[PDB]
C-alpha cells in the first residue's frame, strides 16, 4: 500500500520533468519574441518625427 | 490645377498610412501572442472551432 499510494502521489504532486522543460521552453522563446515585438513597436511613435511634426 | 484649401496627395497618402499602421499593429500582435487567432475580428468561425478544440 506504501507503494501504491506513493506512486498516486506521483502522478498528482511531483512534476512531469519531459513535459516541464517543454513548457519552459516554449515560455522563454515566447519572452523573446515578445521582446522583440516590444522593440519594433517602441519605434512605431518615432515615425511621427518623420512628418517634421 | 494648383490649389492651397485642399491636398488630395495628403488625403491619399494618410489613408494608405492608416491602413499600412493597422497592418503593422495586427501583425506585430499576432508574434507577441504567437496566436493568429486573437480576436473574433480575426476570424469568428475560426476563434469558436479553436476554441472548441
Amino acid at each position: 500500500i506504501n507503494e501504491n499510494v506513493n506512486a498516486s502521489k506521483s502522478r498528482i504532486k511531483d512534476t512531469d520533468f519531459a513535459k516541464e522543460t517543454t513548457a519552459l521552453t516554449k515560455s522563454q522563446i515566447l519572452s523573446q519574441a515578445s521582446s522583440s515585438v516590444l522593440a519594433q513597436a517602441k519605434q512605431a511613435p518615432n515615425a511621427a518625427l518623420s512628418l517634421l511634426g | 490645377a494648383v490649389n492651397v484649401n485642399t491636398n488630395v496627395a495628403a488625403m491619399t497618402a494618410q489613408r494608405y498610412l492608416t491602413g499600412a499602421t493597422n497592418a503593422q499593429q495586427t501583425s506585430m500582435e499576432r508574434l507577441s501572442s504567437g496566436f493568429k487567432i486573437n480576436s473574433a475580428k480575426d476570424d469568428a468561425a475560426g476563434l469558436q472551432i479553436s476554441n472548441r478544440l
